[PDB]
């Protein structure tokens, strides 16, 4: 998900399933590693602390001016055509170079 | 309003400055809720005397 | 409160964002209208009865 | 025009990217770490090149 060697295009998104596993987020702030890492739905640091039920993972690549419009309820070339977040989605945007 | 009506999910979910948005958007409506329950009861109250 | 009164204007207008936000708050608004016209309604009412 | 009662500058140097996670309520490394700022903070922010 975040280590592969090459994601899936924007146009035809991977479909990632993560289940029967052990969520640890904390590598993230254990080691610089992303630019960009954001939350909207939950809280970046508690993302450990509270359990999930089902998580699923969305790889694709985006211009760099093309990321500030990935977020829910955004606009443009790509929210809208290829890729789309619901309005009341909840989880997390992680972007790096 | 809130992504969630429970108050121990926003906690354990969203940072505090988030968190209390969501918080205080749930005490609006719960108090909204409770100050139309409490007109409608004090009504009820002067039509009971 | 809101940008417009209208809530079509502010979906044509507005982002789907934004524009939840402003239908929030004129539904919020419309709601403390609904309050105070069912409250007096209720104390006329019980005048009358 | 508003004149305040006490001032106090903490001067310090980031990494360029690490200036957007500098305000009240903002996650980052050093917001969350180093250096946090008061969620209910009143003051103001100021970077440069």
């Amino acid at each position: 998900v975040f280590n592969a060697t090459r994601f899936a295009s924007v146009y035809a998104w991977n479909r990632k399933r993560i289940s029967n596993c052990v969520a640890d987020y904390s590598v993230l702030y254990n080691s610089a590693s992303f630019s960009t890492f954001k939350c909207y739905g939950v809280s970046p640091t508690k993302l450990n602390d509270l359990c999930f039920t089902n998580v699923y993972a969305d790889s694709f690549v985006i211009r760099g001016d093309e990321v500030r419009q990935i977020a829910p309820g955004q606009t443009g070339k790509i929210a809208d055509y290829n890729y789309k977040l619901p309005d009341d989605f909840t989880g997390c945007v992680i972007a790096w170079n | 309003g809130a992504i969630s009506s429970v108050l121990n999910d926003i906690l354990s979910r969203l940072d505090p400055p988030e968190a209390e948005v969501q918080i205080d958007r749930l005490i609006t409506g719960r108090l909204q809720s409770l100050q139309t329950y409490v007109t409608q009861q004090l009504i009820r109250a002067a039509e009971i005397r």
